[PDB]
């Protein structure tokens, strides 16, 4: 219970929660990228359609 | 139109011997959006 | 060694003008296993949305004179059949076929 463990939990809150943080912004970021190429395969089959 | 349309962007799969043997297209479903 | 130097030819031709990997398929195939409607996604997989590239004039020309190479060893051991060791009758099938 001293306040190196004290800082050590405090960096256990810290940086899980960037982690978590950073978790999704690698789902929301690559979602993004099959957002975009599935619209261009949309408009590939609406092109050579 | 009247009345039920469906919007592009949504998740809209399918629902409900040899054609219920494809129980497994919902598996594969599920698998995706995981 | 002249179908050798032909083919290094050939080789090095195609990796100018080069291709895409396409290592997303099966994810793209996730996408649109949800989005879309139909139900094609699903016992197929999701093909290319641009195809490979054409063989080009003078990269047809080298697979013309690769089969110059081939053929005309096909034929100075034809009208040089006086030592047996020159292109075995398997070989003469072989090296017809697919130089032509």
């Amino acid at each position: 219970s001293s306040p190196s463990e004290e800082a050590l939990l405090e960096r256990r809150r810290r940086i899980d929660r960037e982690l978590v943080e950073k978790h999704r912004q690698l789902g929301q970021l690559h979602s993004n990228f099959l957002s975009v190429q599935k619209r261009i395969d949309e408009a590939s089959k609406n092109l050579v359609g | 139109a009247v009345g039920n349309f469906s919007l592009p962007g949504f998740p809209l799969m399918r629902g409900g011997t040899r054609q219920e043997e494809a129980k497994k297209d919902r598996s594969k479903f599920l698998d995706a959006a995981r | 060694e002249c179908a050798w130097v032909l083919r290094s030819a050939l080789t090095v031709a195609a990796a100018m003008i080069g291709n895409r990997n396409y290592t997303d398929r099966n994810e793209v195939r996730k996408l649109l296993m949800l989005t879309s409607l139909s139900l094609k996604p699903f016992r197929q997989q999701l093909e290319a949305t641009t195809p490979r590239q054409v063989t080009n004039l003078r990269m047809a020309g080298l697979l013309r004179l690769l089969a110059r190479a081939k053929l005309l060893w096909l034929l100075d051991l034809d009208q040089k059949r006086k030592c047996p060791t020159f292109s075995s009758p398997g070989n003469r099938s072989d090296v017809a076929t697919e130089a032509c």
